[PDB]
């Protein structure tokens, strides 16, 4: 028959018979009388299924049965298409299709339908073999959309997928390759349906509860587990690296590459998923902002010195979100900057709607002011977001707290590893004779060994991640874009990068101007959070240690150098000197010559970017001085000066226009130039002492460590010494290093502008500073120093001497200089130069014979000036100096003390001076004749002296 | 109509006017079987029912089986 042909097709497709007892594994219908009719056909199909699913049996995997029912149906359509009479069975396939799909929706909407299994089991079956449920599921989704019940379906699947991820796999992470892929395939299947994408964020548990702890964001929140897929997850790092931590570079490289390849795919898939949500509707998109903003708000401790890691989101989770946000920000920050004005510069002109700014330090402002600025401004309630602007500032938020917390975690690991190896070494020495104690000690070793394997494994994985150029590139390009944007916010015109910005914003100020600077700081920039600057710079400093750094040769690098230079040029912009310290450190990294002696990677920008080449030099010379005003702390005024000096030196060697602006400044803006030099000079009076002293402190500390028989002469804590020992090593390197750079700078400048160095405010201080340094270098202060590997501590007494003596040569034709050096009793001795010559000839090629003769020639002129002076005093110096008027050169009659300069001067001289010029004549301070003070004591000495002379000759 | 409210073990026959909604069809059972207002879930011919739609809007027959589910 053909009624027959239908009937049996049902048997095969549903695997069920009625009367029926033999042949294939099908289940006998029990025991319904109405469906004990030995016909069959299209309208018994509801009943067969209804029995199949609710009167049950050992039908233990009902959703799988549905899915195989569907696949059996699709296959029987194909077999049929090409056979004698396809058409007559069409009604039958139609009906199985109708109902297998309908009950698939039902099975995934209400829990108790079948009495075998529940949601968890069904979706477990789905996860295991996702490709086999894809066509079916797709049809189920569509049917739910058509019936107005998509949400109910979503509330069945996605909360269930949550539990599946936390509770039915030991660890949902990158190790579980089949499972995390299949989970992604599920999100992609659902969220590719537009009506699903538009309501996804309404799923139960999409947001975190009020009580949800930060570490559980990635566990208790619908998107959490997939967002946490990453190679920088401990269990992933351990599996891939902790496996064999002694692999060669080549062997580690292969692992980095697999995990980088796999992480790229994860980020692509996560982005695709989240972009769907963003594109769904304003609600979904607003809820994403809201979702990411909550995670960020509750993870600020990720940037504390000692983060509570177990109470915070994980690095993989926070980094992956940072990258997705970078990816949504890309389009409005492409290099044409044609959409740069989509980002609202006044984002913070009002109380913030998503990002919690309480406790956030601002660039040049405090709380009182920022809250007051709100008053004046706000923006009427309802007048809010701009998804773009939300996304840009959230990206900056996560760059700092997300990746920023991830990089500082990796950075500290080299020390954690070394300390942990030392404890293990020491616990391994214990001889534990007692069985309980031996078990305790082995438990202690074993726990430390495990912590060590975790750390060493994670360090590899984090390195794999940060060395991933393709991903890090996006972070940096975001940063470059963010820099251009920030230049625009600063621009009074708000026209940049379409019109150059004019610097400086306010005229250059010629003692406690922080208030002044804050007051003329530009608005709204001064209210932006510090994190918008600290995130980029922390990232850039850190990322610089990677050979594959995204910064190296990146054509957008210039935008960031531009922003940095503007920041260093205009002190009103960023008040925080540690931050500026980091920035100049960054420029110094780009200034360092390469290992092959090519220019540093930023040299090109320094030369050809109009904005940089117009401002950098001045910015550096200014900042060198300003860091003095309280700038212990470890982006030190001395570290900053060391950084500046590197840039100054390289600019001068390799870029003629910078040599010229340096010479220009000294010829045409002398007061500014001299202020920098006086500072360089003054630090050079003590830096070598400071370095030698820390080196001696290093030895005192190390000899106490050696004692063994022990004083203790006080040993305090053995770890307080090890701390103090490192601390003295740092200070030694920083002091010696800066002294090197400073002397080198005196050398190359004095070569070209000797005259700048011989004006009265510099020349005597300089002579005295050179001679004092010369004393250390050729005497026991440097002679008795012996540390092992003094290069570790930038200690090259030989180069420092070579540079010091080149400065003498470079000024040897300035007579004020020859004279100042001849008249400094405190250090000048011709023999210092003789010893200098002796010491330099000890490193062969250090000084040319020509050099040595110029040095001796210098020493002779000076020694000769000294003799002339001494002969002149002996033969014509008949009145003691303190008795002579400083201006008239004659015996004073009535000495008076000037109150500002403290100089002694004859009453009549000051009176002749104040008749025409109401100032102290030595320092230009205001002065009225009345304020002058009688030097009765000195007056006596003169009279007494005069009495002696009158009475004989 | 003449409709049988299966489960796998149970039945509570009902009479209801076709043009009447399913919200009446819930409360035609609530006080005739033992189960509360919102603890009802009705499944027929592949769809889940809705309070607002009529029993005839689903085209349910005389001598026909509608299934029910206890709703925690
Ligand atoms: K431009």
């Amino acid at each position: 028959s053909p009624e027959f042909r239908s009937m049996t097709a049902i048997e095969d497709i549903l695997q069920i018979t009625t009367d029926p007892s033999d042949t294939r594994g099908y289940s006998l219908l029990k025991s319904e009388e109405v469906p004990q009719g030995s016909t069959l056909g299209v309208d018994f199909i509801d009943t067969l299924l209804l029995y199949q699913l609710t009167e049950n049996e050992k039908l233990d995997k009902p959703f799988e049965y549905l899915n195989d029912c569907f696949r059996r149906n699709q296959q029987q359509k194909r077999i049929t298409k090409n056979k004698p009479n396809a058409e007559s069975l069409h009604s039958t396939f139609q009906e199985i299709d109708r109902l297998v799909i309908g009950y698939g929706v039902v099975a995934l909407q209400i829990e108790n339908f079948c009495m075998n299994g529940a949601f968890i089991n069904y979706i477990t079956g789905i996860v295991s073999n996702v490709n086999s449920y894809t066509d079916f599921l797709s049809q189920i989704i569509q049917r739910a959309i058509l019936e107005g019940t998509a949400l109910d379906l979503l509330n069945a699947v996605f909360p269930t997928l949550l539990e599946y991820c936390n509770k039915h796999v030991s660890h949902f992470d990158l190790n579980e390759s089949v499972i995390y892929n299949n989970v992604l395939t599920i999100f992609e299947l659902f969220v590719t349906f537009k009506p699903i994408a538009e309501i996804f964020t309404k799923i139960d548990g999409f947001f975190a509860d009020y009580s949800c702890k930060p570490q559980d964001f990635e566990r208790k929140t619908i998107l959490g587990p997939i967002l946490s897929l990453s190679p920088i997850e401990a269990a992933v790092a351990i599996r891939n690296y902790g496996d064999n931590l002694l692999r060669s570079k080549q062997q580690t490289a292969m692992i980095h590459e697999s995990l980088q390849a796999e992480h790229k795919v994860v980020i692509d898939r996560l982005f695709f998923i989240v972009d769907k949500l963003v594109r769904g509707s304003l609600n979904s998109r607003t809820d994403m902002i809201s979702y990411f903003a909550h995670i960020a708000n509750k993870n600020h401790l990720r940037r504390a010195d000692h983060p509570p890691f177990k109470e915070l989101s994980s690095n993989g989770f926070m980094s992956n979100i940072t990258l997705l946000l970078v990816r949504f920000s890309q389009p409005f920050l492409d290099i044409s900057y044609k959409k740069i004005d989509k980002i609202d510069a006044n984002y913070f002109n009002n109380p913030s709607l998503f990002i919690d700014l309480s406790g956030e330090t601002r660039l040049n402002s405090d709380f009182k002011e920022a809250d007051a600025f709100y008053d004046k401004n706000r923006k009427t309630a309802d007048s809010k977001p701009n998804f773009i602007s939300d996304c840009f500032f959230l990206t900056l938020t996560y760059l700092h707290y997300g990746l920023g917390g991830t990089l500082s975690f990796e950075e500290k690991m080299g020390s954690e590893i070394k300390a942990l190896k030392e404890e293990i070494e020491k616990v391994k020495k214990i001889a534990a004779n007692h069985d309980v104690f031996a078990r305790f000690i082995t438990a202690q070793l074993s726990k430390m060994e495990k912590a060590l394997k975790t750390t060493e494994s994670l360090r590899f994985a984090l390195q794999g991640f940060f060395a991933h150029r393709s991903l890090q590139l996006e972070v940096f390009d975001f940063i470059c874009g963010a820099s251009t944007f920030l230049i625009r916010v600063v621009d009074p015109e708000h026209e940049f990068p379409f019109k150059q910005i004019k610097l400086p914003l306010i005229p250059d100020q010629i003692v406690d101007n922080a208030d002044f600077l804050r007051a003329h700081a530009p608005v709204p920039f001064k209210y932006y959070p510090e994190f918008v600057v600290e995130g980029p710079v922390n990232y850039s400093l850190y990322i610089s240690k990677y050979q594959t750094s995204p910064i190296f040769r990146n054509p957008r690098l210039g935008s960031f150098v531009e922003f940095t230079t503007m920041v260093l040029r205009c002190p009103e912009l960023v008040s925080n000197p540690h931050l500026k310290g980091k920035l100049v450190q960054l420029l110094s990294v780009g200034a360092m010559p390469l290992t092959d002696n090519s220019p540093g990677f930023m040299m090109d920008i320094f030369e050809h970017d109009e904005l940089v080449n117009k401002n950098l030099l001045y910015a550096l010379l200014d900042f060198y001085v300003i860091v003095e005003k309280t700038g212990s702390q470890f982006y030190d005024k001395f570290n900053s000066r060391y950084s500046i000096s590197i840039i100054l030196e390289e600019l001068y060697y390799k870029i003629p226009s910078y040599k010229n602006q340096l010479i220009w400044q000294s010829q045409n803006n002398a007061d500014f130039f001299v202020r920098f030099v006086a500072r360089m000079l003054n630090d050079l009076t003590f830096l070598l002492d400071e370095g030698l002293s820390n080196l001696a402190e290093v030895h005192n500390i190390q000899n106490e460590l050696d004692n063994r028989a022990r004083g203790a002469p006080r040993e305090e804590e053995d770890k307080e010494l090890q701390t103090r020992l490192a601390s003295a090593s740092r200070q030694a390197k920083s002091s010696c290093g800066l002294a090197d750079k400073s002397m080198k700078l005196f050398e190359i400048y004095s070569k070209d502008i000797p005259a700048a160095f011989v004006t009265p405010e510099i020349v005597y201080r300089l002579a005295s500073m050179l001679n004092y340094n010369l004393e250390s270098l050729v005497g026991p202060k440097c002679g008795e120093l012996k540390v092992k590997d003094p290069q570790s501590y930038s200690f090259n007494p030989k180069d420092l001497l070579k540079a010091l003596t080149t400065v003498y040569i470079n000024l040897s034709e300035q007579s004020e200089f020859i004279s100042a050096v001849a008249k400094d009793e405190r250090s000048f001795n011709r023999n210092l130069f003789v010893r200098a010559v002796d010491i330099l000839g000890r490193k062969t090629g250090l000084a040319s014979p020509e050099f040595i003769e110029k040095l001796l020639n210098f020493a002779n002129k000076a020694e000769e000036q000294r003799k002339a002076d001494e002969e002149e005093d002996l033969e014509y110096g008949d009145v003691p100096d303190e008795f002579l008027d400083p201006l008239m050169y004659t015996i004073m009659k009535d000495p008076v003390i000037l109150p500002a300069s403290k100089m002694n001067i004859d009453r009549s001289t000051i009176k002749a001076h104040l008749l025409s010029d109401s100032t102290d004549p030595f320092n230009r301070m205001p002065l009225k004749l009345e304020d002058v003070t009688p030097n009765e004591e000195l007056r006596q000495k003169i009279l007494c002296f005069k009495k002696q002379k009158k009475e004989e000759a | 109509l003449n409709i049988h409210i299966k489960s796998g073990q149970d039945k509570w026959e009902v009479n209801v006017a076709p043009e009447s909604t399913v919200l009446q069809f819930k409360e035609a059972i609530n006080k005739a079987n033992g189960i509360p207002v919102a603890n009802q879930r009705l499944i027929y011919s592949g769809k889940i029912l809705k309070d607002d739609q009529t029993v005839e809007s689903y085209h349910i027959q005389d001598g026909h089986s509608v299934h029910l589910v206890k709703s925690q």
